[PDB]
């Protein structure tokens, strides 16, 4: 009326919960890039010589 | 083989703030070859005193 060892298992199962990958877009910066530098439109000479 | 996908699970519930991961949980996976590369496994530090920086997350925008 004991328990006994009973047939060895023929095979085991793990189980984990797992989700899955989405496309590559790779959107690397909102305003992207180092923007340069750049020219006042027009501007003008802002000094003349005497005379 | 199931490493890489646990480790970008990870990353991907730290950038989106799911899960309770902390947003600065440093999930490691250093790769295992035949090469006496250092020593392999997947870690996961969450401690208070280690630095952090930020980078923009591609794929995700995230930050």
């Amino acid at each position: 009326g004991g328990l006994t060892c009973a047939s060895a298992p023929q095979g085991t199962l793990r189980i984990l919960e797992g989700p899955q990958q989405s496309l590559s877009g790779s959107p690397l910066q909102p305003i992207p890039a180092s923007p340069p530098p750049q020219i006042p439109p027009g501007l003008r000479p802002r000094f003349c010589a005497f005379g | 083989d199931l490493a890489p996908g646990i480790a970008d699970s990870l990353r991907h519930f730290k950038v989106l703030r799911e899960k309770r991961i902390p947003p600065w949980m440093e999930v490691v996976l250093i790769p295992m070859t035949g090469k006496p590369s250092l020593y392999p496994g997947l870690f996961l530090f969450t401690t208070p005193c280690r630095l952090v920086r930020p980078v923009q997350n591609l794929a995700l925008g995230k930050e």
